[PDB]
């Protein structure tokens, strides 16, 4: 009866 | 000095036996490969620097060399999984590992940053980050009396690579690893950052997206009140990472939903099922689905904290896939409620939405919609109050959708709506 179903970025560019 | 370097150029100087020469072409390198622009991953790797790049990472005695070819390095790996695939079999990963004990934190921290660019690849670089023991030293990066010692930007790029160790699925991480990282992460969920308390309920909300063993292993560190706590903070990065966990939390078992609702997080619902972000409203209308399909004592405790309402409202008016959220809360509801219970639904006005969502084009939907009100009919057969509920869903024009549905080319849509016309409106 119950039912199943990521914003941070998986990879990030170092720019300084 | 640095700037603009031709990949020409930075070959050439990396080349030389000139250990100054070398790092003035590194720094070039990552210069060229920090730009705003895409930077030209493709070129760098092609040119074969890599693995100079990863003996860099040794040169104990020039810091400075170890500091620009870890950045160049991490921001290879940020690209596509085959860039950060040759970063990997370049033999980066100890490299990296052994470079986040060094004492300069800048060089710490971009080793914190490759590592958790390498495992946010995917499951498998991920496990084989952790085959290679870096939770260890990571995790003691953070083992400091007060977490507020430490520098911001450091310490989110801790959380945010522990975040990307506890992520991905088929497989998910190894429970020994899990159960060797929570105690670090509840740390962190009481922390003041902002930007820390979104990684670590990110993080949370990947570990409870499992089987309920994995949830109850979340469980049982007591961090339910707190990820309450921060359902109800102001911040939208906060409020939605902690929304999926819980929602994760209650997809398990009903003790489990139980420490939900104990801690209060019902309390809360009349904001995030009103929230501006629509996004927060489909998520909070699911979770109350999944909460609706509980115990009955559950389902009076949704009644108890005034939300059934709310259900009534983001029924009427809101996005199609909020609105669908909220027809299988209602049917789960009428499924597993005391005919009281539907009683009392019904007269908080959801007849009128439930039939508005019957002109609905999904077939899904309208099924779900067709099952709700054949649980409301069978509530009425039981209180003899049919002929009652005939009236209430005739008065606003809902019959003659159902009527229509009959000709629906779903079979089951068909049955369900002719059975229904057939023994209640005849």
């Amino acid at each position: 009866k119950k039912r199943v179903l990521q914003q941070p970025a998986k990879k990030r560019l170092n720019f300084g | 000095g640095t700037v603009n370097w031709s990949v020409e150029d930075i070959v050439k100087g990396i080349n030389s036996n000139n250990l100054e020469s070398q790092l003035q072409a590194t720094q070039a390198a990552r210069k060229l490969l920090s730009r705003e622009k895409q930077p030209p991953i493709d070129n760098i790797i092609r040119a074969g620097l890599i693995p100079k790049f990863v003996s860099f990472l040794g040169k104990t005695d020039c810091s400075p060399i170890q500091f620009e070819s870890a950045w160049a390095l991490t921001n290879i790996a940020s690209g596509t999984s085959e860039q950060t695939k040759a970063v990997v079999d370049g033999g980066a990963i100890p490299a990296f590992i052994s470079l986040l004990a060094s004492p300069h934190a800048h060089i710490s921290e971009q080793a914190v940053w490759a590592l958790g660019n390498i495992a946010g690849d995917g499951s498998a670089f991920r496990d084989l980050v952790i085959k290679h023991g870096a939770i260890d030293p990571l995790l003691a990066l953070l083992a400091v009396p007060d977490l507020s010692t430490l520098a911001c930007g450091y310490l989110r790029n801790l959380t945010w690579t522990l975040s990307n160790l506890c992520r991905n699925k088929n497989p998910a991480p190894p429970l020994d690893a899990v159960e060797q990282i929570l105690p670090t992460l509840v740390r962190l969920l009481h922390h003041n950052d902002p930007e820390v308390l979104a990684d670590s309920c990110w993080a949370i909300s990947y570990l409870t997206d499992g089987p309920n063993e994995r949830i109850e292993m979340v469980v049982k560190k007591g961090v339910v009140p707190q990820l309450v706590k921060l359902l109800g903070a102001t911040e939208l990065p906060i409020v939605t990472p902690a929304l999926r966990a819980i929602g994760n939390i209650v997809t398990g078992t009903d003790e489990q939903t139980q420490k939900v609702i104990d801690a209060g997080a019902l309390a809360v619902f009349p904001s995030l099922l009103t929230n501006p972000k629509t996004n927060i409203q489909k998520e909070a209308t699911w979770t109350m689905s999944n909460i609706t399909a509980g115990r009955q004592d559950q389902i009076q405790q949704v009644v108890n904290h005034g939300l059934v309402p709310f259900l009534v409202g983001v029924l009427s008016k809101a996005d199609f896939k909020t609105q669908k959220e909220a027809a299988w809360a209602i049917t789960n509801y009428t499924s597993g409620g005391t005919v009281e219970q539907i009683v009392y639904l019904v007269h908080c006005g959801i007849i009128e939405p439930l039939m508005n969502l019957l002109s609905a084009k999904d077939t899904k939907i309208i099924q779900v919609i067709l099952d709700a009100i054949s649980n409301i009919f069978q509530a009425a057969e039981k209180l003899g109050e049919t002929e009652k509920l005939s009236i209430m869903i005739e008065e606003c024009g809902g019959l003659d959708k159902i009527e229509a549905l009959q000709r629906h080319e779903n079979e089951s849509v068909y049955k369900a709506s002719l059975n229904l016309i057939e023994k209640y409106f005849s």
